[PDB]
């Protein structure tokens, strides 16, 4: 019984091994964000300015 | 009554690319728009007109 077991878990490794997401190096807070603003194309710098 | 070198002038004066420039670029108009002309020749026909 407790081989069966130990191939009962193995299967759960397994299988639970293939549920969690993917990544490679989580998103932090860097103490800043950035912010883009674009203007309809053929404007001035003084409209971008104001 | 041509000479050679006359001939290489005026194949290297009428084969030059133009920087025009822009308008609208210091001024308070609310357009910038930048300005293009004909450069250089590309077909044999252009050559030899």
């Amino acid at each position: 019984s407790a081989m069966g077991v130990y191939a009962a878990l193995l299967g759960l490794t397994v299988g639970i091994s293939y549920i969690v997401p993917g990544g490679f190096v989580p998103a932090q807070d860097k103490q800043y964000l950035i912010s883009f603003a674009q203007l309809p194309n053929g404007a001035s710098l003084d409209r971008t300015e104001a | 009554n041509l000479t050679a070198t006359e001939i290489v002038n005026a194949i290297r004066e009428q084969n030059i690319q133009v920087a025009a420039g822009t308008i609208g670029a210091p001024s308070n108009s609310p357009l910038q728009l930048s300005v293009n002309a004909q450069g250089r020749l590309t077909t044999e026909q252009e050559f030899a007109d």
